[PDB]
């Protein structure tokens, strides 16, 4: 028992080196594993590790001291990939394997030309309206009434092309696009 | 190719019921694990076991049973589910004990009070803005899946009968509509962006699917409307130049 | 202190 | 001086459906500190030395946890390896296993070990090198196969160099009092006629540790070296050793042979003859 | 299967002297299987209570223990070790000599 990480959530932004910690108590562990889970998924094994000392596995490096009872991961290139949830885990002996907390990592997006917006959509029974085309450094809320949901980073591939998006939706006939209380820049393209 | 196998990956239980999952590995591993994940933490160990026919009590043992008969098979058994049991159990193994831990796919299990309280999602998408055509010449749609409960739902993007990577993105969890009840229903949102050239172009099909995890036909329901089930929901545009 | 690691069935 | 740590695991299957026998021992040097015994009340992890009782309860679980791992692994061990030979189920048999490592008096990595033994013969052994196995016959290959698609020596290896130094130097220290002494032997020598013109000669060593000790017979400036009855190094039970060795000689020839005394705790040999 | 016949030795902690207390040991080595009966004799009697070592083997795989037990050794009394194992088809006996 008592395996502590980095709480998180972390941000790193995209190309940059990010670095992960972990603690445990007993001293007498003698193997320590990296897993990569996203969002639900099962824990992919990234790295095990040993030995007191560095160990390279491409762009993952392990690092161990025994003496401190530390553990931790370094991450080279950080790709939007990468973002997910990195978990601990420490052997107590035998089959008591134990798991940290894990600790949420978030890659941000570079992006190109920043151009924030907010439309308007229909179909045949509720209403949406769409924040988008805005930086990663724009925070999104969600209190107002009415539903808001979070943040989205989606990739266009082929165009070299990221965006950022939101969405709000509603049946009161009172909701409109312009009803925001997150701080959002002025600029806001509003359809006339 | 050898590898390890949970059955069920989804589940739904009525409050006393008893469910098994199964577990087995083909890959000859001595050590086999039992771990419960709640969304709020990570994951904690339910139950171990080092050798064949030989099990351990592990970080979270109160309340399930285990065996190992063979070297294969580490089967997970609650007799007596509760509320609290709400979880996603996950399944490893390892050749040895302290060695590294191969996980398997997951079982979303949720424990409910009351069978009547499941629901299937309705889904509808809602076309792009024709001023986000004339403004940035891209188009984006946007799918919503409505009133469920619990949280099992798997969203994907089909364009033409063919599913699309590109241009997608999915909320990471659902929201809660009513956040005050334990069984508030949840919804979830997505955005498909493509060229405005391509949402211009009125041979295109746009179609999200959303699949929802329920009830199957083994368990009962006798109730007058209807009871959701392990379905399919989808729902479609068309693209027009206009 | 006992070893933590390498012991596997014949 | 120079120091080691080793365990040893002894587990006996027993005729019929009876559970097992596992007997696990630790050492530092020639000192036993921890044991576990399946046939015990306990079944944990006991301590058998003052300066290991000051381990937090962490230590003791976590050695409890995987000393029973060991005991499951021979339990698999034995019935996998009587289907091996093609062995009754009717008789009893015996697995073994041996691990440490030795360090160089600067408590610097110096030698490890990790064998493995079926009955009285030897199984499978780690290599000096601690990355090669050397398998006894033709089913230890498919047990050498099967640990080397595993990277069983690898693992090993971290532990023989890593973990075992650590906590062997971790062990010196705590107990130092006991490990890190030397206690100097006491000696006599003891003449008895076997018959009228007949002599013996006993030379007696006691109460030393280490147990390594150097007792030989000389006669007139050269050593004999096969003309004696040497015994094997004995325990008395306090935490020291004896050992002595007998020389045949003629009466009235006692004072031709000489017994020469080697040991840490002396810092020059000692030679004795029948005053 | 290879057995080994067991090595007997009878001694005590420390020298021997009437009137005081010490500890009566047998140290039995260089045998296999393990299971083997050790018994402390008083003048060829039983003496009931007596421990041993935890069970060890030496470089060659054989096995060693000591059993034990306190003793005050007097002039008339003499002492035993009664040993039986698979190799033996009976009981080895090995006086207690004071040298």
């Amino acid at each position: 028992k008592e395996v502590e990480q980095n709480s998180g959530p972390l941000s790193v932004p995209e190309g940059a080196i990010a670095s992960l910690n972990c603690t445990y108590s007993y001293r007498g562990s003698q193997s320590f594993f990296w897993y990569r889970q996203y969002s639900g998924k099962s824990p992919e094994l990234i790295m095990f590790i040993a030995s007191n000392g560095d160990k390279e596995d491409g762009r993952f490096t392990a690092q161990l001291n025994k003496a401190s009872q530390y553990v931790s991961l370094l991450i080279r290139d950080s790709q939007p990939s990468d973002s997910a949830t990195y978990l601990c885990a420490v052997n107590f002996g035998g089959g008591k394997l134990i798991f940290g907390q894990g600790t949420e990592l978030s890659v941000k997006p570079n992006i190109q030309n920043p151009d924030p917006a907010v439309y308007q959509l229909r179909d045949s029974d509720k209403s949406v309206c769409l924040f988008t085309d805005f930086d990663s450094q724009t925070n999104v809320s969600q209190s107002k009434d009415v539903y808001i949901t979070d943040k989205c980073v989606l990739d266009m591939r082929s165009m070299d092309f990221k965006s950022n998006s939101a969405v709000a939706w509603s049946n009161k006939s009172d909701f409109a696009c312009a009803n925001n209380n997150s701080i959002i820049p002025e600029d806001t393209f509003f359809p006339s | 190719i050898a590898g390890i196998t949970q059955a069920p990956t989804s589940q739904i239980l009525a409050a006393g019921r008893r469910m098994t999952l199964r577990c087995t590995q083909d890959m000859r591993h001595n050590a086999m694990y039992w771990y419960r994940q709640d969304l709020g933490l990570g994951l904690r160990l339910i139950h171990y076991s080092n050798t064949a026919g030989t099990t351990g009590k592990g970080e979270v043992p109160d309340g399930y049973s285990v065996s190992r008969a063979n070297t294969d098979d580490f089967p997970l058994t609650l007799a007596s589910a509760v509320p609290s049991q709400t979880s996603v159990y996950f399944c490893a193994s390892s050749w040895s004990f302290g060695t590294e831990a191969f996980f398997g796919q997951g079982t979303r299990l949720t424990v409910v009070e009351d069978l009547n309280k499941v629901f299937p999602p309705e889904v509808a998408v809602f076309e792009p803005s024709e001023a986000e055509i004339s403004h940035t010449q891209k188009a984006t749609l946007v799918c919503l899946a409505t009133g469920f409960y619990p949280d099992h739902v798997e969203l994907s993007w089909w364009v033409n009968g063919k599913e699309v990577h590109s241009g997608v993105c999915t909320d990471p969890q659902p929201l809660k509509e009513q956040p005050a009840l334990n069984d508030s229903r949840y919804a979830l949102s997505s955005r498909l962006r493509v060229s405005a050239t391509f949402w211009q172009d009125p041979r295109n099909h746009f179609r999200c699917q959303v699949q929802f995890y329920g009830l199957s036909e083994n368990d009962e329901w006798t109730q007058d409307r209807a009871k959701p089930v392990t379905q399919i929901v989808s729902a479609e545009a068309w693209g027009r130049a206009d | 202190e006992l070893a933590g690691i390498g012991i596997l069935t014949v | 001086g120079s120091h080691s740590m080793r365990y040893f695991f002894t587990s006996v299957s027993r005729p019929g459906r009876g559970e097992p026998r596992f007997i696990a021992v630790g050492y530092v040097d020639d000192t036993q500190f921890v044991r576990f015994d399946s046939d015990a009340a306990s079944q944990r992890m006991e301590p058998r030395a003052p300066w290991i009782e000051q381990e937090g309860p962490e230590y003791w679980d976590g050695e409890t946890r995987k000393v029973k791992a060991h005991s499951q692994t021979h339990r698999v061990d034995l019935g996998t390896l009587r289907g091996y030979y093609n062995q009754s189920e009717a008789g009893s048999h015996t697995v073994q296993r041996m691990y440490g490592c030795d360090v160089g008096s600067d408590w610097r990595f110096l030698r490890g070990y990790h064998q493995y033994a079926y009955d009285g013969k030897d199984y499978i052994a780690l290599k000096e090198d601690l990355r090669s196995w050397t398998a006894a016959d033709m089913a230890a290959q498919t047990t050498k196969h099967k640990w080397e698609a595993a990277h069983v020596a690898e693992q090993l290896r971290a532990y023989l160099e890593g973990t075992c130094v650590e906590w062997l130097r971790r062990y010196l220290e705590n107990g130092k009092e006991t490990l890190q002494r030397t206690d100097a032997p006491k000696t006599h020598m003891t003449h008895h006629a076997v018959s009228d013109h007949e002599a013996t000669l006993r030379c007696w060593a006691l109460s030393f540790y280490p147990a390594e000790i150097t007792l030989t017979w000389q006669r007139d400036g050269e050593d004999q070296t096969q003309d004696t009855e040497l015994v094997e190094t004995r325990p008395a039970g306090d935490g020291t050793f004896q050992k002595w060795a007998a020389v045949v000689v003629p009466s009235g020839q006692e004072q031709r042979y000489t017994c020469h005394v080697q040991h840490e705790g002396l810092p020059k040999p000692l030679t004795l003859r029948w005053e | 299967m290879i057995q080994r016949t067991p090595k007997i030795q009878v001694y005590s902690r420390h020298p021997a002297e009437n009137g005081k207390s010490n500890f009566l040991n047998c140290y039995v080595s260089g045998f296999h299987p393990s299971d083997i009966e050790v018994d402390l004799l008083k003048n060829g009697e039983r003496i009931e209570k007596v421990e041993h070592s935890d069970l060890s083997f030496s470089k060659d795989w054989s096995f060693y223990l000591l059993y034990y037990t306190e003793f005050t050794p007097t002039e008339k009394d003499e002492y035993a070790c009664r040993v039986n194992h698979v190799t033996l088809s009976q009981p080895k006996i090995v006086k207690w000599d004071r040298d």
